[PDB]
């Protein structure tokens, strides 16, 4: 209707304008969404903050987590926990390239915000 | 740098408005860390300010499952 | 207190962003605003809808009037009445530079557009 | 110009809400027009129109008197 047709311009104008300001935390965390890698919560900006994320996939992973360091929106963020869609733990060592097919994706990983 | 800083404040101003047309309005606490969010954009000192704000409320949007269509 | 500031900060954002845009028919209604030459009303858009504004001094006047004709917002304009501060209608004969002196500004101009956008 | 589309959109989004913080009656015809206005300039296709319905919406706003202070906000 009237309204959506609206509502899908300005929505458009605002990532246009988004692309345009080309600032890299903006970038990061658009890039990942588009990929599925989506926040469930606020961003923080505060050391030690929480925040918790989606991981769709082992590419995303693997581009994201480095040990025990999230890097996301610019900042580091210390891993506390990555569960499966199954709100089951998965240690670190299960997520690999041979294994991941064996993982329950998606995952949410939850970590705190550091320096 | 100045241009920078005038287009990011009138992003904010759009990203909240695409927010209240998506009915976060009738959250009212996450409405109410939005405007906040907003405001602290619109009166941010210096671009580092304005842009880990707009951070912050760009994932409101980003976090709304099919709410839109980032893709599009 | 915030409120306020907000609003200040909004506002001086959509002057920089209309700027920006540098397009002459925005850049002349707020340069003309600046002046004081302002709407009274909503500009349209329509062949022969009608327009207020003020006129605030013979020197926008002579800027923006020639003849029946005021000019405005990229546009032409029929005048269909002016009246001054002492809400007197004034004919377009005795707003001449000899007589500018004589009349009681500002002046308000209704006026029909002249063309559609 | 298609380079400036975004910017007057997005200067649109800022000016209804300006016009909002002023109080402009929600009930109001002239706020139905703001609206439409907006919406008019969201929907465009080419600049030209755009940029006359922004001559249109803004012009709201400047003849609001004495509700902003134009020379100020321009310095």
């Amino acid at each position: 209707d009237k309204r959506a047709k609206v509502t899908s311009a300005m929505q458009t104008m605002l990532f246009t304008m988004l692309r345009k300001l080309d600032n890299d935390a903006l970038n990061n965390i658009i890039n990942n969404a588009r990929d599925g890698c989506v926040p469930l919560n606020i961003i923080p900006l505060t050391t030690a903050a929480k925040l918790m994320v989606v991981i769709p996939d082992y590419n995303t992973y693997k581009n994201t987590c480095d040990g025990t360091t999230f890097t996301y929106a610019s900042a580091l963020w210390e891993i506390q926990q990555v569960v499966d869609a199954d709100s089951k733990i998965v240690q670190l060592s299960e997520i690999s390239m041979d294994n991941s097919p064996n993982l329950a994706w998606p995952l949410i990983v939850t970590a705190l915000r550091a320096n | 740098n100045a241009s920078k800083m005038s287009d990011v404040k009138c992003t904010s101003v759009v990203l909240l408005s695409v927010l209240q047309q998506l009915r976060v309005e009738s959250s009212s606490k996450l409405w109410a860390q939005c405007v906040q969010l907003h405001n602290d954009i619109l009166l941010a000192k210096d671009t580092t300010e304005a842009f880990e704000k707009m951070v912050s409320l760009l994932s409101v949007l980003l976090s709304m499952q099919g709410a839109v269509d980032i893709n599009k």
